[PDB]
């Protein structure tokens, strides 16, 4: 009976998932044997830094993390929903019935699921990226995670969307929005209301110069120069050494005539910044001082990929070649105190519109400000699923919408003939576990609420026409209340592209597990 | 490497890196004019492994 064993072993991190989604959620602490902590409330990110014992458990993983990688939100619907498969699996084992008729059963279901998905939608998303129509797909997503910070996050997280997309309207050829558009940066100090929207990257780090920021002069040029600063000598060996003390005369100076030569160059071709990757000498910024060039040091290779993107600035190999083909152009660059320290920031105007933005969040305390961080994230991926495949649809969220699929599972139960009606009345009733972890997590209890919600959307109308209200979710009340609510009122949906990734991914989680009999390990 | 200490060494000193390339380019690019020119809706492809 090992097959019911390995049910218990996923009831043991079952229970950990349950505590996840809804409001109620809280991040894990785990030391890692590096002297590392890390604190994410995200579980599909926790799974990777937990240690798998038995390897039916990373079945489930392997599945989670095709969520995030794809449609990037929906990693607590897959994992919930199939270890609650595994548990109505659980008694037609005991009943009987073999697992092979239940494997058949799921497909039969997944097929009728998949149909009425499209006959569920309420609402078209117009895709007009606007500041308050993107509030209506954000909210949901920053709900469930933090409390308190959903209408601050709200304006922060939808106006730095509309910055990295151009004007532009049904066309679905060209892509806009990548992953990498949307930084996240931290400081000490501050709070969320004092937060605001950068139009392009933040640099928290100094200038190390005497330049603290450039004029207002239109389309400052931006150069990358990946050599460092030093005169130029033969790439093979070529170490300063002094044998005496004549030449010390004529190779101090001699370096201080090639670099000033190279940075008079440089300034008369209009380039008021320079990107050097690697280190900087003492004497190169003497010179970028008078010339008032703004000196800025990015040792990390992946931000000058994004960078790139924005003033079309390009990577020299060599040292004092100011090509202005490959010159990147920035409106305006101004240096600003946020947070309670001076760092120098890069923004746009009007022109060269960015491709990449950067939230900067302030607040007092250090656990949250780390929760923010991996919440935003997951959010950037909604915006990508906004695309032809199911972009504008949308479903109604909070529980309503599996408590609305048993109506319509049963329905067609005894409409097919055959063993496969006991696979498919156990699969609208796997789907009760969304709305009592919910109504359990909230300390509602459910003898009250949950037969609320069965008589919500279920109800004997004198006609073939439905009415009244079918948008009543699961509400997690916390003050008081009498029954359910719509949830109209919040605006809280969920995308299509969501929903039917997860019912796929969930399916065959669980189909591999019920059809694996045997397992045979081996001690390392 | 190659090195250039002003306008006229760059075409200089690079020549002897280009000398290769330009001698095969210039024949490649005299390939679509003379032949598959005036032909629409077709292209062509370099492998170069």
């Amino acid at each position: 009976g090992q097959i019911i064993k390995s049910i218990a072993a996923i009831r043991e991190l079952h229970q950990m998932c349950l505590t996840s989604m809804g409001p109620c959620g809280r991040n894990k602490i785990i030391v890692n044997h590096l002297g590392k902590i890390i604190i994410t409330n995200d579980a599909a990110t926790m799974l990777r830094e937990l240690d798998i014992v038995h390897p039916a458990v990373k079945v489930l993983v392997m599945a989670t993390e095709q969520q995030k990688i794809d449609m990037g939100d929906g990693t607590n619907l897959v994992m919930i929903l199939a270890g609650e498969l595994l548990n109505v699996s659980e008694k037609l084992i005991s009943m009987g019935l073999s697992a092979v008729e239940i494997i058949q059963g799921y497909n039969m279901a997944r097929k009728f699921t998949l149909k009425e998905l499209d006959e569920m939608v309420v609402g078209e998303i117009t895709d007009k990226n606007d500041k308050n129509e993107l509030l209506k797909m954000i909210k949901p997503v920053i709900s469930s995670k933090k409390y308190g910070s959903e209408d601050i996050l709200s304006e922060l997280v939808s106006e730095a969307v509309s910055h990295v997309l151009p004007v532009a309207q049904q066309a679905g050829e060209i892509p806009y929005f990548n992953v990498d558009s949307i930084r996240v940066v931290k400081i000490m100090g501050g709070s969320l209301s004092n937060s605001t929207v950068i139009k392009g990257m933040v640099f928290n780090r100094e200038p190390e110069g005497h330049v603290k920021s450039l004029s207002e002069d239109k389309k400052h040029k931006v150069a990358v120069f990946t050599c460092p600063l030093d005169i130029a000598n033969t790439e093979t060996k070529g170490t300063v050494l002094l044998h005496n003390a004549q030449e010390m005369l004529d190779f101090s100076k001699g370096e201080e005539k090639q670099i000033d030569a190279m940075m008079k160059e440089i300034a008369d071709m209009g380039v008021e910044c320079i990107v050097a990757g690697a280190g900087v000498g003492e004497l190169a910024l003497h010179y970028l001082n008078r010339y008032g060039i703004l000196v800025l040091k990015v040792p990390s290779k992946f931000e000058l990929r994004r960078l790139c993107r924005v003033c079309g600035a390009t990577p020299l190999p060599r040292l004092g070649a100011p090509t202005p083909e490959e010159l990147g152009l920035v409106e305006t660059v101004k240096t600003m105190e946020i947070g309670g320290d001076r760092v120098t920031v890069f923004k746009q105007e009007q022109g060269e519109i960015s491709r990449t933005s950067t939230i900067i969040l302030r607040g007092a305390t250090q656990n949250n400000l780390d929760d923010i961080e991996r919440a935003i994230d997951d959010g950037v991926a909604a915006v990508k699923g906004l695309m032809k495949p199911s972009g504008g649809k949308l479903l109604p969220g909070a529980g309503a919408t599996e408590i609305e699929l048993i109506s319509r599972i049963t329905k067609y139960g005894e409409r097919t003939p055959g063993l496969l009606q006991l696979a498919i009345k156990q699969f609208a009733v796997a789907f009760e576990v969304v709305p009592r972890t919910l109504a359990e997590t909230a300390g509602l209890d459910v003898n009250e609420v949950l037969p609320n919600l069965y008589a919500a959307h279920n109800v004997t109308e004198p006609g073939a026409v439905k009415t009244d209200h079918l948008y009543k979710g699961v509400d997690i009340d916390g003050e008081s209340d009498e029954g359910v609510k719509d949830i109209r009122e919040e605006n809280i949906y969920d995308m299509l592209a969501t929903k039917k990734f997860a019912i796929n991914v969930a399916t065959e989680a669980a189909t591999t597990v019920l059809s694996i009999d045997q397992i045979i390990m081996a001690k390392k | 490497g190659f090195f250039y200490s002003s306008a006229d060494q760059r075409d200089k000193l690079a020549a002897s890196e280009r000398k290769f390339v330009d001698a095969k380019l210039k024949k490649i690019i005299d390939l679509k004019n003379e032949v598959c020119g005036m032909d629409p809706d077709k292209g062509f492809v370099i492998i170069n492994q």
